[PDB]
């Protein structure tokens, strides 16, 4: 509290910014690919099923 | 008649169905424009941290 060495609030704000940045890059993947399941990383079962089909 | 049948078979082997190709052309032009938009949005990501200094 009121300390020089540490600022927890900046850490929480930074992890929140990292979360919104990850959501942004995921949406960028959904537009540049046009697919909501573009790879096995998104969902392996539906992806393998659509691949075989 | 046999020569006409052989030419028809060569056409069945190689010829493309352009009616599918027109829809593919339209969808691919739209997908390319969306991909250029997503690429620009990905290129802009670095700018945000200049304002926090």
């Amino acid at each position: 509290l009121n300390s020089i060495n540490t600022n927890s609030g900046a850490l929480i704000a930074l992890q929140n910014l990292n979360s919104t940045n990850a959501e942004l890059t995921q949406v960028q993947q959904r537009i540049n690919t046009g697919k909501k399941i573009g790879s096995a990383k998104d969902n392996g079962a539906i992806w393998a099923t659509a691949k075989n089909q | 008649k046999l020569q006409d049948s052989l030419d028809a078979g060569v056409g069945n082997l190689v010829d493309a169905d352009l009616a599918k190709e027109s829809a593919k052309l339209q969808s691919l032009q739209t997908k390319q424009q969306l991909g250029v938009q997503a690429l620009s949005i990905a290129n802009q990501s670095s700018s945000s941290i200049l304002s926090l200094f």
